[PDB]
DNA sequence: CCAAATAATAGTTTTTAGTTTATTGGG
DNA sequence: GCTAATAAACTAAAAACTATTATTATGG
């Protein structure tokens, strides 16, 4: 929840582009950090510029939330120097601004990266301060000190220390840090009843949620530029020769029954009308696997189960989701959220992880949902029945893209074109165009930004392979 | 295929009574209900032959028109109850009499000048008949022959008569007059079990591009949809008539009323309040030509149903513009056995929408017994989730195993399709039907989808209450 | 500069995807 | 002595299904 970040660069002529890497990376994070949303004070500092601020150690930023005038500044104000100073001054002032922070207001865990060995052991190694070392490769005094943070690292963290330095190739190339977008669950006490005699707490997260939105789009004038002198209304015109104003309690919630409106009053649906009182979350009955179709896998929300945060319930829940796993038996729940919910039916299948097992729940459709569209089936029609040359067409174009790693046998098939775990492009598409925006509020149109094709597409090498059989079939056709 | 499904009642009104009538008009009774929530493109129309009252366009004898072809309705219901019951019976012989002369031919003729006045575009010609004799017709041959000629001659127009039986057993098949050419359903109307919408159409049509040139013609078409209440109409609490609403931006008190291109879209991040327009924000979500390319293959192995999305779709062969699309739809999807390999593709309806990942899953031909095709081969459009749409996630003795199995094998269910409707929807229905007809006290209708109490105990037994065996169970 | 026969855009009401509400628990 | 969110129907159009229109090409 808590992050503390600040930028320590070893920026001047060492970097000469690299430099040009880290500037763009850093202004990347720090586009992440505004748009996530987090509640991190960054904090700036600078060696051997001119003018003191007291060892040629000049403060530049303190700590407050990350905005657009921040990351403008970095941009502008912000060049490289001329003169040499020691960084170790420059961690020591680091450590002591972030000192008063820390006291004034608790965080919970400090990363930093970039792009004497006893004060670094107990500033670092104290609490929770941490920070990831990453290189812009693939003057001597440096590379001892690079050196010595290297056996540091390695010895605090191990095998992990190890395998945690990565190129800026590994960094553009492949994704190192960029899925900073995350949206926070709410947690569903609830208690699982089977029939009568059994009653077991449990608990129910929202497993997959639909993309929300954290904002909404705000209607300002052209010239106020604020919703303060923007007046919302809507009035009903009674339907009369003129306007004539109707207020609210002479408005009736009628309902077209058929070919004539009938009067209904809301308020008379609840008098006469009954739902599910209390959360009602009960299984209704058991079947098959073979009779559940996807076809019928209706509903937006997925909601996984677990036990309740005892443990006797948990083994309970285990043994019971070993039970329909064995024997392929899937349940029936009747689920209700709360008393005002609508009445739901749907089916919970268990869910297979190494880490844990959990009970994952989708909503089942009524017969209204359900329609018939009868067709005419062309497996059997003569008037279309595909030519054997077409087959081996569309079978040469079938194991021309084949996106599993199907070369060992020993492992397991993996994607080479993953997919779900590809975000919206929408949303980092409106962020972008925010950022166009903020920087340039004379220029329009923000351009497209074609880089996000690049993961949107299949890997140029399958498309190379799927050439040869799509020609082969566009001469058959 | 926009159009009527028109269908006409007629009932022995000479014969009957010379509860015969009574089963029938109760059979007729909630047929406008069932028509009414399921589809109110159509007409209904009423006409009893025989009587002294007759009433009928071309003024023939004992023919008399109650409700003509038209849409259900409320009033029709509520005053054809006037004849519902005994009471009703009486009522019926009272003011309009009954055992009169009967005309075949002229009532045929009649409904097929009330067919003939039909202005809508028409789908399907249905009469339904009721009466207690299989053959009543044993009168002059001369009227059987104009009978059956007018018979013939409706049926080559395309109106369709079915005749049922009814307190008369009517042997194997009876119908000794109507055998000729006309060869139960008092459950099935009586039972109303009404819940129904309305089919049209399907969804947008695509272009499969497979590649980049090549373009097949696609049909989308939805099997399920979310049920929904039908909107409130805003009336008026003097008169019940629907109010037009009116609404429009105001400028906070300076007069002038400001016109969509007078605002402008705006968002706010930390200090900055970045500025947009209507016409920018609809082009943000603007993303490539809408269309069907195909990314590739993906084995159906790296798809687990714990991840999900909006409920998929159902795409059919169609050749609307491109000639040998459903050629190459019936080459790909036999390719199902080896086609494992799931293809990969992202949907976009039309532009300035966003677009999804899909996986489409070829569908097989599901042939019944009876030798009707039930979910036609097609391709399951399945949604892929994206990476923001899973949120966080928290951190046994076989004998017990033994013990919830032989517990769910004692009690199971078949899973009927079709078996679980919405309480909600239903007694919504039983509301509006008893505040706009007869019980005008309001009744309410049972749902099947509560689980047992004591049914479920019993097919289950005992074995739950000594099934408590897991030490210090978690009941607080 | 009037001199008629024949496609094209667009009067209906249809499904569905951004919309706005009362009940959640943090000085 | 406490705003960490969500079961949201509203005023939603970003399908037009099938029905009059026109400009076109006119012609003798």
């Amino acid at each position: 929840n808590k992050a503390a970040v600040v930028l320590c660069m070893d920026v001047g002529f060492t970097m000469s582009s690299p430099f040009e890497q880290a500037k763009k990376v850093i202004t990347m994070f720090v586009q992440r950090q505004v748009f996530a949303e987090n509640k991190d004070e960054i904090a700036l500092v600078l060696f051997g510029t001119d003018g003191t601020d007291n060892q040629n150690i000049t403060v530049h930023r303190h700590l407050m939330l990350p905005d657009f005038d921040l990351l403008e500044d970095i941009e502008s104000k912000i060049q490289p120097g001329s003169q040499q100073a020691d960084f170790l001054d420059a961690l020591i002032v680091s450590m002591d601004v972030i000192q008063h922070e820390t006291i004034g207001k608790k965080f919970e865990k400090r990363h930093i990266e970039i792009f004497q060995l006893d004060i670094i052991i107990h500033s670092l190694k104290k609490c929770d301060i941490s920070l990831q070392f990453f290189l812009p490769f693939s003057t001597e005094q440096q590379k001892e000190g690079l050196e010595i943070v290297k056996m540091v690292m390695i010895s605090l963290e191990g095998e992990d220390g190890l395998d945690e330095i990565y190129s800026f190739s590994e960094s553009l190339r492949k994704l190192c840090v960029f899925k900073k977008i995350e949206r926070h669950s709410i947690h569903w006490p609830c208690r699982l009843t089977i029939g009568s005699n059994l009653s077991i707490r449990i608990a129910a997260y929202k497993s997959i949620l639909q993309e929300r939105v954290k904002k909404t789009w705000t209607v300002v004038d052209a010239k106020t530029l604020k919703k303060e002198d923007i007046q919302k209304e809507t009035v009903y015109c009674l339907n009369d020769d003129d306007e004539t104003e109707v207020l609210k309690e002479d408005i009736i919630q009628g309902f077209r029954y058929g070919s004539d409106i009938v009067p209904f009053s809301k308020v008379d649906e609840e008098q006469m009308k009954y739902k599910s009182e209390g959360k009602c979350f009960s299984v209704l009955g058991f079947c098959k696997s073979s009779q559940v179709q996807r076809r019928f896998f209706m509903g937006n929300q997925v909601l996984k189960v677990f036990a309740a945060r005892d443990e006797a319930a948990a083994v309970a829940l285990s043994s019971l989701i070993h039970a329909l796993d064995d024997l392929d038996m899937v349940a029936i729940v009747r689920y209700a959220y709360d008393k005002r919910a609508n009445p739901q039916v749907g089916v919970a299948f268990p869910h297979i992880k190494h880490n844990y097992e959990c009970l994952v729940y989708v909503q089942l459709p009524f017969m209204e949902d359900l329609r018939q569209y009868m067709f005419s089936s062309l497996k059997n029609s003569k008037k279309y029945a595909p030519t054997e040359a077409q087959l081996n067409a569309v079978d040469a174009l079938i194991d021309s893209m084949s996106l599993a790693k199907k070369d060992e046998k020993t492992d397991t098939l993996e994607d080479l074109f993953p997919t779900t775990k590809i975000p919206n492009p929408r949303f980092q598409r409106l962020f972008q165009c925010l950022l166009h925006r903020a920087l340039h509020p004379r220029e329009p149109l923000p351009p497209i930004q074609q880089h996000i094709w690049n993961m949107l597409n299949p890997p140029a090498e399958v498309t190379t392979k799927s050439q040869i059989p799509l020609s082969k079939i566009k001469t058959l056709f | 295929y926009s159009g009527r499904d028109s269908l006409i009642f007629l009932v022995d009104a000479s014969k009957a009574m010379f509860t015969p009538f009574d089963m029938s008009i109760q059979c007729i009774q909630s047929v406008y209900i069932s028509k009414i929530i399921s589809s109110d493109r159509d007409l209904l129309a009423v006409v009893f032959y025989g009587t002294e009252k007759d009433k009928n366009s071309v003024n023939f004898k004992n023919i008399y028109v109650l409700q003509e072809l038209d849409n259900p309705g409320a009033k029709r219901i509520l005053e054809l109850d006037q004849f519902k019951g005994q009471q009703g019976q009486k009522r019926f012989q009272d003011m309009m009499g009954h055992g009169s002369d009967y005309s075949l031919s002229e009532v045929l003729w009649v409904c097929a000048n009330l067919f003939s006045d039909v202005q809508f575009k028409m789908s399907h010609k249905r009469i339904m008949l009721f009466t207690n004799e299989d053959n009543p017709h044993g009168n002059d041959s001369a009227k059987a022959s104009r009978a059956r000629t007018k018979a013939g001659d409706l049926r080559d127009t395309g109106i369709f008569l079915d005749l049922m039986h009814l307190k008369k057993p009517g042997g194997f098949d009876i119908s000794l007059f109507y055998r000729d050419i006309i060869s139960s359903k008092l459950e099935d109307l009586l039972r109303k079990v009404r819940a129904k919408e309305t089919r049209k159409r399907a969804l947008s049509r695509l272009k499969l591009k497979l590649n980049k040139d090549i373009v097949i013609s696609v049909g989308i078409y939805n099997l399920v949809q979310k049920a929904l209440k039908p909107p409130p109409i805003k009336l008026y609490r003097e008169t019940n008539e629907p109010v037009k609403t009116k609404t429009r931006t105001f400028n906070t008190s300076t007069g002038g009323l400001l016109l969509p291109s007078d605002t402008k879209r705006s968002q706010i991040y930390g200090s900055r309040q970045i500025i947009l327009e209507k016409e920018e924000t609809e082009e943000l979500k603007r993303f490539d030509d809408p269309g069907l390319m195909l990314m590739g293959f993906k084995p159906l192995v790296l798809l687990k149903k714990h991840h999900y999305l909006r409920p998929s779709l159902f795409v059919y062969p169609e050749e609307s513009l491109v000639i040998g699309s459903s050629t190459l739809f019936s080459a790909l999807l036999i390719k199902c056995l080896e086609k494992e390999v799931a293809a990969l593709c992202r949907y976009t309806p039309r532009r300035n929408i966003p677009p999804y990942f899909v996986a489409l899953v070829p569908q097989e031909e599901e042939l019944d017994d009876q030798k009707i095709q039930v979910t036609p081969p097609g391709f399951q459009l399945v949604f892929l989730p994206f990476a923001d749409d899973k949120r966080k996630m928290p951190f046994a003795t076989p004998e017990q195993v033994g013990k919830m199995k032989a517990i769910v094998e004692k009690l199971r269910f078949t899973y009927r399709s079709d078996s679980f409707e919405n309480p909600v929807l239903q007694q919504h229905f039983r509301n509006l039907e008893a505040l706009a007809l007869d019980l005008m006290e309001p009744e309410q209708a049972v749902d099947l989808t509560l689980p047992k109490v004591e049914a479920m105990n019993k097919r289950l037994g005992s074995l739950v209450d000594e099934f408590k065996e897991l030490v210090y169970p978690p009941d607080y």
